[PDB]
């Protein structure tokens, strides 16, 4: 038998579906989210890091003037300085006085440190869904590890159950991310080789092993002070260093729907978003017929107290006589309420309590237990709490979902004002019918 | 390597009508950040250098 249901996208609240096979006694199952990840499809564009300045040491020609030459190193600049007269400990470097030159010169490459201090520059494209799912099943729990794709079943004591294609394509994750550690960034980085200085891609490298290295940090090599060989220059800060201490919150704390994010994998979890499709495939040998299970009638149900709070807070207590001792389902025919057990042992004549949370203000709803329907009502309570650690186990009310003697009120008036309407309708026809009579 | 690193001491938690009030006590400078868990997180941090 195959049943099909919907449940919302949420975690750590447990839904209840009614699997409904004619002949035979109704099945109640409980399923709860655990966990729901989204693994975006990363592609790689380039990474970054903080840059080293290679100054090699400083050709100094006494007597002569140096050249130098052009390299393909990632920023290169050199320059000769003319009328340099360095000092060493011992005295002046050499014999010339005016008449020598120093060759500066220098270039920016990865540090060492790129190896493990880097941030990953990703594309992002589709995700991957996958979920924990906890499933209550004849009285048992099994936790099923299963994709969510639609495209996994997972068995359960037999049977299937197949979860997803998920109905949001919602992702915390923009096209362009950047990732550092365990800290995922949803931001607008330059394409490779279009980067700045002193900016997030100053440095780029399209893999954390490869040479080829993009640089773009106005190195520019600076005169020498005097009696001196040291090499100044006037290089804009790394943009790794600066986005590190400028990087502000991260996806984690920020993404909506209440996000988590991690990385290595990066992944987006218990994101509540949309809903999640679930189709159960429960094999005939699963099924008890309604003569072999326990029968209940004259049932009556009274709701001894209520509170529309977020947790089962209501309480009620239904008079019935089984034909036999067993294990009973037990389904609410409503949205508006939720019934925490999902099974009841019962037998003789005798009274089960069942829990529920809702929140309607009247409580009007029908319990189906072993295919037998009981209507309970009661009036119900607000909650003198006005916060909780923990979502709601009940759904939202719509604008008809009223109190009773809200409704009543509601009708009074109406009806109130449709009189004076109606009788004044009627004596403007009865005049008109008179003027028309008349000639 | 990993470090470690302190974890701030519990705040003092009242509430009130859609309101949650916390007074807390750092004992070096905090961040505090909140988000709501709809559509729309309004994010806001700020960083607690004294009992607030
Ligand atoms: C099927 O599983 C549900 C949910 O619990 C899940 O399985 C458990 C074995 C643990 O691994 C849980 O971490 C996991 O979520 C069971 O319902 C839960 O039962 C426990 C008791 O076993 C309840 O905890 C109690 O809560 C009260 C009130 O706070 C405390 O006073 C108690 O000291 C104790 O902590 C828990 O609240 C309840 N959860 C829900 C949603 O009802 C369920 O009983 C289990 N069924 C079977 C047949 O195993």
């Amino acid at each position: 038998y195959e049943h099909v249901t919907v449940i919302p996208n949420t975690v750590g609240v447990p839904y209840k579906t009614l699997v409904n096979r004619p002949g035979y006694s109704p099945m109640v199952l409980e399923m709860e989210l655990l966990s729901v990840t989204l693994e975006p499809t990363l592609s790689l564009d380039y990474i970054t890091c903080e840059y080293k300045t290679v100054i090699p040491s400083p050709y100094v020609k006494c007597c002569g003037t140096a050249e130098c030459k052009d390299k393909s190193l990632p920023d290169y600049s050199c320059k000769v300085f003319t009328g340099v007269y360095p000092f060493m400990w011992g005295g002046a470097y050499c014999f010339c006085d005016t008449e020598n030159t120093q060759l500066s010169e220098a270039h920016v490459e990865k540090s060492e440190s790129c190896k493990t201090e880097f941030a990953s520059a990703y594309r992002a494209h589709t995700a991957s869904a996958s979920a924990k799912l906890r499933v209550l099943y004849q009285g048992n729990n099994v936790t099923v590890s299963a994709y969510a794709n639609g495209d996994h079943a997972v068995t359960v004591k037999d049977a299937k159950f197949i979860v997803g294609p998920m109905s949001s394509a919602w992702t915390p994750f923009d096209n362009k991310i950047v990732v550092y550690k365990g800290d995922v960034y949803n931001m607008d980085y330059p394409p490779f080789g279009a980067g700045r200085p002193g900016q997030f891609g100053d440095i780029q490298s399209r893999t954390p092993e490869s040479e080829d290295v993009y640089a773009n940090t106005q190195l520019v090599l600076q005169r020498p002070s005097a009696g001196t060989v040291h090499v100044p220059y006037s290089q804009a800060p790394s943009g790794f260093k600066y986005w590190l201490k400028e990087r502000g919150a991260s996806l984690q704390h920020t993404a909506p729907f209440g996000c988590q994010i991690a990385t290595n994998p990066v992944r987006a979890m218990n994101c509540a978003v949309g809903n999640m499709p679930i189709s159960i495939d429960i094999p005939d040998a699963a099924f008890t017929r309604v003569v072999d299970a326990p029968s209940l009638t004259d049932m009556s149900c009274e709701v001894p107290a209520c509170t529309h709070s977020s947790d089962f807070g209501g309480v009620a207590i239904i008079k019935y006589a089984a034909s036999k001792k067993g294990k009973c389902a037990v389904h609410s025919m409503t949205n508006a309420v939720t019934i925490r057990e999902a099974e009841i042992e019962v037998e003789g004549n005798s009274q089960l309590q069942i829990s529920f949370s809702t929140a309607l203000a009247s409580a009007e709803f029908r319990v189906q237990v072993c295919s037998t329907q009981v209507h309970c009502a009661a009036e119900c309570h607000p909650p003198k709490d006005h916060i909780v650690n923990y979502p709601a186990s009940h759904t939202t009310l719509g604008v008809q979902d009223i109190s009773v003697t809200a409704m009543s009120w509601v009708q009074k008036i109406t009806g109130g004002v449709g009189l004076v309407v109606a009788v004044a309708a009627l004596i403007l026809i009865v005049v008109l019918c008179v003027s028309f009579s008349r000639h | 390597v990993t470090c470690r690193v302190p974890k701030a001491r519990n705040p003092t938690v009242t509430y009130g009508k859609n309101q949650v009030i916390m007074l807390l006590y750092p004992d070096h400078p905090t961040l505090l950040s909140y988000r709501n868990m709809g559509e729309e997180p309004n994010y806001q941090e700020e960083w607690v250098t004294h009992k607030k």
